[PDB]
């Protein structure tokens, strides 16, 4: 059940919700991601099921079935953080859009998965879980 | 309905598609979470027979009306969370009976102001959160005279554009009132002259307020007069950042009186800002998320007593001669910088963790310039080369190296002069103990953590011979295959020994005869098929014992001592020892 | 004492009266050193004719009497050092039909003029160091010895070099010769003395007491053409107080392909930026207290730069656009890598510096596309963050003993499709991710000893590493191996899995290894072997199974004791039975 | 046995030949080593039983009976070496004074032993082997 997609010079990104955590959120890039390199924005719209003071992610990436080991990525360290949304409390409105910028590594070609569990550090309660699908050329 | 969390005590009705409050709940409940239920309205005496609730959470409950009288049976309720509720009318005393309330959270409760806010009875209050609302007044109603215990207030993300001498008119009346204010994310353009004259603020947070330099510059000049403890200042990666940012923008901070300054992320940054002249008399200078790249030439007169750099971008390690500095903290640096000598004779606390820092010729007086250092955290870094055993640093109680790559530590007694050391962590340092004098000198040592390392011939040698007052010892994940004689004969004050996650093949009763004060013993997830008879009998202070994930051989008469022993002691065993093949527990087995 | 059966014997320090008759007539090397001899007798060894190498060092000898060296018609190396055989009368060098190398160090000799080595046309190397020679003068008999290419004149009493001394060389610009002048107190070199002379290499180490004297002496090398010049001093000798770069001017009157500096008590970073070095093709520092090396002028024609056992405080900045080769090795410091721009760069060696290196590796690090060899061994933390975009011409990568970070977090060698050789041994890498070696499809040689795998299971990482001829998985704490693991490696000739903790082998790995010559499995924890396991190891030349606790029960040990007995010529070391000690070769099941 | 000795303000050094290697050398320091710190010279006169082109040392040190792992110290790398004598050849007389300098790290007190095999990494044979004894106070 896609909730989004986008095409680009190399990537065809797309995501559905996770079979086990459907809590709602809506999210988008701008531009669509080029894996070769990219500056843009991540538009995020949703209302969290827990405080984002200690927001972080768990990424379960995999290329052509080859699991990469669990990758972790912190967004809100819970002190003088760089994002507005870090102050969001449980069940508050969140609209922001986050700038990002990166120059690419040479990624192997083919079919990537990535589940991104968002998580509230204060409670380890899962806030949400997307399930991306990237195809690269 | 509802979940089962700590029964008759904490429950979780979150997102239970609930019409309204269910009575099918133990009256003794002290924690409810109803958030995410279409309650729509708070029919009064709702929370009547939930008489000892502490923590009420009604976030995103779609509630429009508080039919007052709703909070009646709740003498002792402290936390009340009403976030994301469309409450327009807070009809007076709506907060009725909440006599013990300390913390009130009414974020995104569609609130126009504190004037219209019926909270003047709740003396018990300390924290008040009205972020994300429709407020425009910085001003604090006269009923705060009544709220003796209110100590913090959060107005961030409202519409306050202006701060007058009246908005603050109240703090002047009581300059023996400790209050802290957060006004981050409020599009502020005007503070008038003398607005902040003779004001007593603890924490003032001004983040992401200003749309450009001149507004800030000027708004800032007009804080003049204020005595503040902690001024937090900066913007946010996800909001409108001042295109330009020059130190001049904090002229007049020189009229504002600060003991702790705290700078955060900022689109444009200037290395000259922390040298900037108006910060000289802070006692706690501090940076976070800031793209500062060098930090040299900080003027020597400055009276910073603690400095702290966190998630910044230093390209090279600070040059600092500050003689009044008691605590330095540089951590989560982008770089991979390399340590350079300093001279901070007042220094007592150095946390250089998480920088991929590299440190050559550690550690002695020459490196730091204090003789009063007590805490050195060099953890989560790169290559630390030990060419010096702490001559000069003999006042130290906390040495953490964990997860850094220590080198040469086994080539001499590298901790010889650390006779006062209480805690050592070299866990995960890729160290291979080739030398039995590794720990000489460390006679006061209590905690020793040295997991994830390894031993010559995979043998636990006699390295503890005079680390006599050791009370915590972690040898987990050290690839041990066996243990030389005598090794533990002296650790009479040892309480926790972890030797789990190793490859031991047997144990030897010659080790446990004298661990008189030992309460905890992990030996799980090794490869023991068996244990000598009577091995645990002299462990007189023992409380917990882990023995699982060993392929215990349960053939009788062999498995008798241990089965018996664990059965008698089942209470102490943590996890569950099991038999090879059958898979059955060990305490289960009964020999003829 | 014979070390090689009937072909070399060592008689050193044997209080031997004189040569033994005893010893065989075939012996090819012989060493009578540290023996009292005093006289090399006449015909002293006519019988030892099939002889290549003779050494008589410190034999206390005072007289070479006549025709001692017969027959000696094939002797190449002769070593008389430390014998007080002061006077060599035209009767000592008899019949060395084939002498290449003569060593008369500390033989009290006082001049070459009268030194009797006239018709030994074969000679390649003369060494006369640590003697009493007072004259640089190169004898005329040198015309007869067109083989000679190297003379050691070291630790003598030479103070002067004079135009007639080097006349011989003026009248022989076809002769290729090399001189070691080191440890002579040379105070004067006459003007024009090095006009029209060619040396291959000249070594002037530890000559000068005084700054000025060096300056003037160096002056009068003017006109010299020399392939490799070697300058500086030693720490256990009287050095120069001051060594100002200007002391080098007038090297710009001499012609040098390869310059080489060594220890210099006093040294100035700007000495290596001297203008009179700009046209040297190979610059090289060694033992020097250089601390910075930054603003080197782009006109410099250096094609190779070697910094060794120096003291750099900071990684050099360099834009030398014809530098083809950079070796920075054994640095005193720990230093950390900084970007450079070396577009001619093809061979970088940065080993053994305790070097740290954030964001390894890609084009922007170096500024070349022609890098064929990168060696970052024996260093600190190397943080893998790019995967070699731009460096795809790499054939040899070495990481040995450095601490490699993040290498398991992506396919970090992805772009190295031309890579032949990879060493990641002792990098303490814990392999988590089966795609770690993606990209390495040209790869022959993979060394990754002393690491480890998740769950101590050798997993499927060689799926696409298909031209592997040599794989070393020794010392990686292995307990078992995933299933298809080796099925691709059709070209594999060597597999090391020794020093691991395997308890069982599975036969599916080792069938199909038809190309395999060497297989090491010693020093595991094996007790047994699937019947059949080694049958299709057709190319097999060597197998190691020793240091395993083999169970020699019958009928269990049947296949193997048989097999190993039949293949006894291939087994390296010996597989012994647990308990007894008996070779598994020798068990016979009934 | 005692081939030489000297005592300083904190140490008392002395050596002998090694039980099973007696090949001669006469070495000494001026001044006598103070473990706390010392600048001086090591005077060495002897006849190499081998070329010194790759002279190195194996130090088998031991503090109060606790053995440190074998320690290796190259002197001559056989290439642009810092010392005159790396050029020396088997038989050649050698006489030299080698400058040295250090600042003391803290040494535990008591009875040290250091046997020093000298080795010629060309042939890898042994040149000589001293058995020292330092007694620190
Ligand atoms: C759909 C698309 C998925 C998003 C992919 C994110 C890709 C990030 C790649 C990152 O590894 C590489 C990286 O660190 N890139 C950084 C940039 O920061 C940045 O890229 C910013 C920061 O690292 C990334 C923040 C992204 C967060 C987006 C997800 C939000 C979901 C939240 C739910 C509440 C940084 O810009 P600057 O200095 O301005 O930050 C620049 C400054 O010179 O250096 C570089
Ligand atoms: C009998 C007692 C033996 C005494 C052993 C001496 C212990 C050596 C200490 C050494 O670890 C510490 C060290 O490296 N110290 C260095 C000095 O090098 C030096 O200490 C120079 C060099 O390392 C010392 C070499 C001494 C060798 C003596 C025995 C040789 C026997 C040979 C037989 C043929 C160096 O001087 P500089 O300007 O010289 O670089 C200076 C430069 O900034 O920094 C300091
Ligand atoms: C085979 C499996 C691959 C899995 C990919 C994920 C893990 C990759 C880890 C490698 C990158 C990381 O270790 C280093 C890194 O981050 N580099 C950024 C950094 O570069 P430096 O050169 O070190 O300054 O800072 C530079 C300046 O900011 C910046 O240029 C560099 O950025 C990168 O190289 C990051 C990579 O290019 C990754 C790009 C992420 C792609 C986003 C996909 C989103 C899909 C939707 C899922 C939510
Ligand atoms: C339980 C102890 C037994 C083991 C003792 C032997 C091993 C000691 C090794 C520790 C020191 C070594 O790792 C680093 C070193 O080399 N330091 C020298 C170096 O100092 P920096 O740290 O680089 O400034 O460079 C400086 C500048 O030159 C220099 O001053 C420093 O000097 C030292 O640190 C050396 C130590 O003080 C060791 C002294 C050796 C004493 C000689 C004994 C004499 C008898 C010899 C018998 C064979
Ligand atoms: C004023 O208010 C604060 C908050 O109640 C007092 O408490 C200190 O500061 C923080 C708030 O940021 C508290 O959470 C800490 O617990 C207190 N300090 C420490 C070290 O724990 C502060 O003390 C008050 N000031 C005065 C003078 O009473
Ligand atoms: C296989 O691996 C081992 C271990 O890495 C090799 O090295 C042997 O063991 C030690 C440790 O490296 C070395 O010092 C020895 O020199 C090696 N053994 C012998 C008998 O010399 C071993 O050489 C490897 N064998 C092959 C064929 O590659
Ligand atoms: C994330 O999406 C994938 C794609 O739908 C889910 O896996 C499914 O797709 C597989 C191939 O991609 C199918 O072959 C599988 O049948 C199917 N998965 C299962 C378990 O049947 C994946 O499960 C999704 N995310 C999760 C579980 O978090
Ligand atoms: C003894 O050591 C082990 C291993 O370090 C400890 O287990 C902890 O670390 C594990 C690493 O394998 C992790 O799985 C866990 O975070 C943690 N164990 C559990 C059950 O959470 C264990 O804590 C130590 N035992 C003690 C202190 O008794
Ligand atoms: C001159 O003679 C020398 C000595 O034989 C030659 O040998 C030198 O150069 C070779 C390559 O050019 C090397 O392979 C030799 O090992 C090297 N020997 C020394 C001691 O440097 C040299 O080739 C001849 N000259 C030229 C210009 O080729
Ligand atoms: C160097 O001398 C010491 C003694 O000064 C030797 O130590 C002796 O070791 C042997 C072991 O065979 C015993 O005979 C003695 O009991 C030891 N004496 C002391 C006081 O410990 C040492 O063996 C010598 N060096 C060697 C063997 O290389
Ligand atoms: C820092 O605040 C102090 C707090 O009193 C101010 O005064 C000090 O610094 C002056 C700068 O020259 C000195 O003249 C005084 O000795 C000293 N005075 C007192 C009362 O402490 C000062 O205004 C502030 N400094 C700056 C540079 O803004
Ligand atoms: C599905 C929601 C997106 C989850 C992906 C998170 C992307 C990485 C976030 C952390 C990266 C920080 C690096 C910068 O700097
Ligand atoms: C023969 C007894 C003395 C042997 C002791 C040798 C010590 C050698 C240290 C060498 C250190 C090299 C650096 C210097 O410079
Ligand atoms: C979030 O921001 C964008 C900016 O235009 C807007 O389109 C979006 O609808 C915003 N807010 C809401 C509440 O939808
Ligand atoms: C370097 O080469 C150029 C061009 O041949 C020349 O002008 C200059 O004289 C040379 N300098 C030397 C050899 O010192
Ligand atoms: C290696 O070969 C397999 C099977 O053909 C392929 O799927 C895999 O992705 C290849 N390696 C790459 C793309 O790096
Ligand atoms: C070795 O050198 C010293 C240094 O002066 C000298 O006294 C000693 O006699 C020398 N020995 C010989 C044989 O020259
Ligand atoms: C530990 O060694 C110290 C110092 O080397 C020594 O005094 C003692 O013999 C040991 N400790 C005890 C209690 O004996
Ligand atoms: C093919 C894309 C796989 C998913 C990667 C998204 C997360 C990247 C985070 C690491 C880069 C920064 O840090
Ligand atoms: C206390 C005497 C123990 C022997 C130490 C001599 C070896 C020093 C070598 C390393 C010092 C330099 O580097």
């Amino acid at each position: 059940k896609q909730q989004w997609f986008c095409n680009s010079s190399d990537a065809i990104i797309s995501y559905s919700y996770c079979d086990h955590l459907k809590f709602p959120i809506s999210i988008s890039s701008e531009p669509c991601i080029r894996l070769r390199g990219t500056n843009g924005f991540v538009h995020v719209e949703f209302i969290p099921r827990g405080n984002l003071k200690y927001l972080y992610f768990n990424l379960f990436i995999s290329v052509n079935s080859i699991e990469l080991p669990k990758r972790k990525e912190v967004l809100c360290h819970g002190h003088d953080d760089d994002y507005s949304f870090c102050r969001a409390l449980k069940g508050e409105t969140v609209n922001t859009s986050i700038p990002f910028s990166f120059e690419g590594i040479l990624f192997p070609k083919g079919h990537y998965r990535c589940v991104a569990e968002a998580i509230a550090g204060d409670t380890e309660e899962k806030l949400f879980c997307l399930n991306f699908t990237i195809i690269h050329r | 309905p509802c979940i089962e969390v700590v029964p008759n005590i904490t429950y979780q009705c979150m997102d239970q598609k609930l019409s309204k409050v269910p009575d099918d709940i133990p009256s003794s409940t002290k924690n409810i979470d109803l958030s995410f239920n279409p309650l729509k309205i708070l029919k009064s005496y709702s929370f009547s027979n939930f008489s000892e609730l502490q923590w009420l959470d009604l976030s995103r409950c779609e509630i429009e009306t508080i039919e007052d009288k709703a909070w009646h049976g709740l003498h002792h309720l402290s936390n009340l969370i009403l976030t994301g509720n469309p409450i327009q009318s807070f009809s007076p005393g709506s907060f009725s009976g909440l006599t013990s309330l300390e913390n009130l959270v009414a974020v995104e409760t569609k609130l126009a102001s504190l004037e219209s806010f019926p909270i003047g009875q709740l003396i018990t209050l300390k924290k008040l959160n009205v972020a994300h609302n429709f407020i425009h007044s910085c001003k604090l109603p006269a009923y705060f005279s009544n709220l003796t215990n209110l100590v913090h207030v959060d107005l961030s993300y409202n519409y306050i554009q202006t701060i007058t001498v009246n908005d603050l008119q109240f703090l002047r009346e009581n300059p023996q009132v400790n209050l802290s204010l957060d006004m981050s994310l409020n599009p502020i353009d005007f503070i008038q002259d003398q607005a902040f004259q003779g004001i007593k603020l603890h924490e003032l947070t001004l983040r992401g307020n200003f749309n450009s330099s001149n507004i800030m510059k000027t708004c800032l000049q007009n804080l003049a007069g204020l005595h503040v403890h902690r001024l937090i200042l900066g913007e946010f990666k996800d909001e409108r950042n001042l295109e330009i940012f020059e130190p001049s923008i904090m002229e007049g901070l020189c009229d504002v009186t600060i003991d702790e300054f705290r700078l955060t992320y900022t689109n444009d940054f200037s290395d000259d800002i922390v040298k900037f002249h108006c910060l000289a008399n802070v006692s706690a200078m501090s940076l976070a998320g800031v793209s500062i790249k060098y930090l040299e030439d900080v003027p020597k007169h400055f009276k910073w007593q603690s400095l702290s750099i966190i998630r910044c971008q230093l390209k090279q390690f600070p040059t600092l001669d500050l003689p009044f500095l008691k605590s330095l903290t540089l951590t989560m640096n982008k770089g991979s910088i390399s340590f350079k000598k300093v001279a901070l004779p007042s220094l007592s606390y150095l946390d250089l963790s998480r920088n991929a820092l590299s440190f050559s010729g550690c550690c002695s007086y020459s490196d730091l310039g204090t003789n009063s250092l007590r805490h050195l955290d060099l953890s989560f870094n790169g290559a630390i080369i030990m060419s010096a055993n702490f001559m000069g640093l003999e006042e130290l109680q906390h040495l953490d190296f964990q997860h850094s790559t220590l080198k040469r530590v086994t080539e001499f007694s590298a901790f010889l002069s650390l006779e006062k050391l209480l805690y050592l962590d070299i866990s995960y340092t890729n160290t291979k103990i080739d030398f039995d004098g590794i720990f000489l000198g460390l006679t006061s040592l209590n905690t020793l953590k040295m997991a994830g390392n390894s031993f010559k011939d995979n043998t636990l040698s006699n390295v503890f011979a005079n680390t006599t007052n050791l009370t915590f010892l972690d040898l987990s994940k050290c690839q041990l295959e066996q243990i030389s004689w005598g090794v533990f004969d002296t650790l009479h004050r040892l309480q926790l020994l972890n030797m789990s996650h190793n490859n031991l093949l047997f144990l030897d009763s010659s080790h446990y005869n004298q661990l008189y004060s030992l309460k905890e013993l992990a030996l799980d997830t090794n490869q023991l098929k068996s244990v000598p008879d009577g091995i645990f009998d002299r462990l007189t202070s023992l409380q917990k014992i882990w023995l699982h994930t060993n392929p215990w051989d349960c053939s009788c008469p062999r498995i008798d001592y241990l089965s018996r022993w664990l059965n008698k002691n089942s209470q102490k065993e943590q996890g569950s020892a099991k038999c090879s093949g059958s898979g059955k527990p060990v305490r289960s087995i009964i020999c003829p």
